[PDB]
């Protein structure tokens, strides 16, 4: 729960999108207007708040803000 | 897979790492390309880095494959020959020839690549 | 190759073409693109009408005569693959592959065409 | 074989005052100057970035950018009655050459395919 | 008419570059008047507003001066 | 060198840099960051301040400032 608190913030602040338009389902690309270059800085601001680390295949195995939360909660 | 690809890049973009751009360039480009990097002065960090980022998405278009799982930024290096012109070499490419072309305005860096049967 | 062809359009410039005329989009697009365009967001519309009528120009000059009379915006169709990238059906080809490319900045929308054999 | 691209900014190419005739001696070639002389000054601003962006793509492509072993007198680019630009370098032929030419409010570009 | 050329010559200044002493029958649209391509389909999207008509992709490249076009108008 | 007084009142006015940036073993490329269409442009200002012929191959001989000094010599 807290990881979408924070993860939605990312978002939020990086791409600028409205807010409360950050759902489960909501695709990065698709449904909040992200190009290749916002998604590779919002891995790296993914990376830099959580401590962890996302190769380029498990970049791509992440569509989804939900796919973010779950990425990271496990 | 053969295709072409090509890709406009924002210079701006890039520039607003300042703190952010080491950690980027380590996640775009292979270890000679680092080494060149780290020799520039930092106006030519950004174009250097925004041409990268550019022939590198242009060529994963023509690949086909974009970046992930099949390509990593990781598997392409752009090189110079004695002449300065570029050229793709990639881990993952097979029985294929590939080209590329890089050029920069004040604003933006652009690449085109093309995948073709040998 | 038997024909490239290139076109950046300006973002802003459609933008309020489409402003000023509501039947712009009409022109260049077709019915399936068309419905797709009304699918989406006020951003994502001109971008993606941009993108079109960017592709349909640098379509039009690989052609060899640019649009008119021997070739239609409405002869161009743009679609999206298995996983999303664009390819070319066009009503006056038969025998010759075509490929596209096409790329998207703030302020800029580029597509590129190379129609060549096989 | 190679390939070739070049975008330009069309206010540095306007912006040559009486400094932009000398540069459309060293860019274009015999015919390509009668032709530019013949124009409009929009349209001259606008014939001038294209030949330069296409000389470049197609110096790119031909892999040694401008210098000793190319010169831009040695490229002239024509278009046909369709409007298709095509470009003639009788530099080495045992090649056919594809070029594109757009223009932008901004800018202009071009590229360039050059084959076996 | 000598009235359908008042209204394009209007239609042509508001439009494009030109002034209004140079919509000359003769003018060609992308040569004399400063034209290009998506000023030319606004041009004739202007038209086909302008006297309830339509004007193919075909048509376009036909109208290609200001006589073309008031001809076309008839 | 007043050669170089004046090849660097050139070049910060093609190229708009300060002036000590405008060292003699300073790149037109890697340190000034001219580009194709910036060097013509400076080769031609050249060609203009002290009344010379650089060709297409000469131009790409002058790498940095001490060059094209060397050469107007
Ligand atoms: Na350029």
């Amino acid at each position: 729960a807290d990881t979408l608190e924070r993860v939605t913030k990312i978002i939020v602040d990086r791409l600028g999108v409205d807010e409360a338009d950050v759902k489960l389902e909501a695709s990065f690309k698709e449904d909040l207007g992200a190009d290749x270059l916002d998604v590779v800085e919002l891995v790296m601001e993914l990376e830099d708040e959580f401590d962890m680390e996302i190769s380029d295949e498990d970049a791509e195995k992440i569509a989804t803000v939900g796919d973010a939360v779950n990425y990271i909660q496990n | 897979a053969y295709g072409i690809g090509l890709d406009i890049t924002e210079l701006k973009r890039i520039a607003s790492m300042a703190g952010r751009q080491k950690r980027f360039a380590e996640r775009i480009l292979t270890r000679s390309e680092l080494d060149q990097y780290y020799e520039l002065s930092e106006a030519r960090k950004n174009e250097f880095l925004a041409g990268r980022f550019a022939a590198k998405e242009a060529f994963s278009k023509a690949f086909g494959t974009g970046i992930g799982r099949q390509l990593s930024f990781q598997d392409i290096e752009i090189r110079k020959d004695q002449n300065g012109k570029p050229y793709i070499i990639c881990t993952k490419l097979s029985q294929a020839a590939v080209h590329v072309s890089i050029t920069h305005t004040k604003e933006y860096a652009a690449a085109q690549v093309v995948i073709e049967r040998l």
